[PDB]
């Protein structure tokens, strides 16, 4: 899920 | 943390917290319908990648869990991009700035017509209530922090809210405004924001019929469809 | 007119417009049966929500043109605030009628209308939680009349600032401080919000339902459901 | 339109 990885990094 | 500053310090945070306007890839050396879907979400899928990073500073929003910020933007990410291209679109009557190099009229997509003129009778409604930066970017906020609240941890988001009320109302005190403009502009201000919904509610119907038709979406775009 | 009246008269006004609490035409329930139910209750208070949107001062004062915009654009807002209202004192339920009160499981019985459920009774949870007023709620609703199709306008804004002049006075009254008032004025605007979204999701269901032939709807039902394109 | 019938009345 890219919105979930975009937060973390 | 967010608590702790000051009406100042919140729209100084905010400002400065504030996405760069992204260009578009349009070449005015060629005049279509899917070509101009294609620019537009191009670039809304390049500013997505700022505002995940704007949302990340907006004061309260890193005290949630990641699953909660997912949700919000999840919610509120259309919301967001079309309240930022009104407030582009100001100083431009009768006209769009989705980008500095993309400013286009009604004139120039099925059903984009729709969603046009109300985007455009937004950004006339902020030309005529004269709206400042300072309480562009506290509205802003607001749809990212109460867009998908209703959908402890709300309590926290609750007091972001006051505050940025707060903060609006300290803006307009300092505009020379008497106590009864003050909740009146207060209320014309928050009451655009349904407005705002509205035109996402509609544009993300587009989105999904367009994404079926399958005339060229990226997979983050994708994906934020795919959760409403 | 509408400007002339004070804060007091302009809450006894909308308080007397206020349309009757109407009966289902009452066994347990399978999706037809239930989608019966909600449009005939639909379309028999949307009749009384004409002549009480007539009773909203200042609306008369409106072409017939703008009086039929703003109501084809905020009918669905309008019957789903007063869900929500008639629901505050039933927890987890929502009372569409004296004699029928669902709860969530009850939304089971229709496909789709599991989450528009969930975001009433969080809308209800939320009134609940503010101690929302009777006199709070009429504000509101004749607000959405208002508001919701403006954009798509002077006296109209001039009326709507009006009856925040009468929230705030209200709040007043109730011993809240300035800071009180704005705050709580901003926390019932914002629900408006929510509310707009409620009712888009719920239109786009309707036009589905519609499609489907599931239940025949009424003419009237579905001139202000093809409003909505 | 019903809703211009129902408006007058
Ligand atoms: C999917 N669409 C066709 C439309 C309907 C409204 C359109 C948006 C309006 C707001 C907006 C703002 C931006 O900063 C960039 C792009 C866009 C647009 C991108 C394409 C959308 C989402
Ligand atoms: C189309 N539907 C099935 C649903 C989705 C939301 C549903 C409405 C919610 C609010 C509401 C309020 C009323 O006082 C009466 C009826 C209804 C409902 C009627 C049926 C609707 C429109």
């Amino acid at each position: 899920k890219i919105l979930h990885r975009l937060l973390q990094d | 943390l967010a608590l702790s500053l000051t009406a100042d310090q919140m729209v100084s945070a905010l400002l400065d917290a504030e996405p760069p306007i992204l260009y578009s890839e349009y070449d005015p050396t060629r005049p279509s319908e899917a070509s101009m879907m294609g620019l537009l979400t191009n670039l809304a899928d390049r500013e997505l990648v700022h505002m995940i990073n704007w949302a990340k500073r907006v004061p309260g929003f890193v005290d949630l869990t990641l699953h909660d910020q997912v949700h919000l933007l999840e919610c509120a990410w259309l919301e967001i991009l079309m309240i930022g291209l009104v407030w582009r679109s100001m100083e431009h009557p009768g006209k769009l700035l989705f980008a500095p190099n993309l400013l286009l009229d009604r004139n120039q997509v099925e059903g984009m017509v729709e969603i046009f003129d109300m985007l455009l009778a937004t950004s006339s409604r902020f030309r005529m209530m004269n709206l400042q930066g300072e309480e562009f970017v506290c509205l802003k906020s607001i749809i990212l922090l109460n867009s998908g609240v209703y959908t402890e941890e709300k309590d926290h988001i609750h007091r972001v809210l006051d505050k940025i009320t707060d903060t609006l109302i300290h803006l307009m005190a300092k505009a020379g405004l008497t106590l009864q403009q003050q909740h009146q502009r207060l209320a014309q201000l928050l009451l655009i924001l349904s407005h705002i919904r509205h035109m996402s509610n509609k544009g993300m119907e587009h989105l999904y019929s367009m994404k079926c038709k399958n005339v060229p979406l990226s997979d983050l775009l994708l994906e934020m469809l795919d959760a409403h």
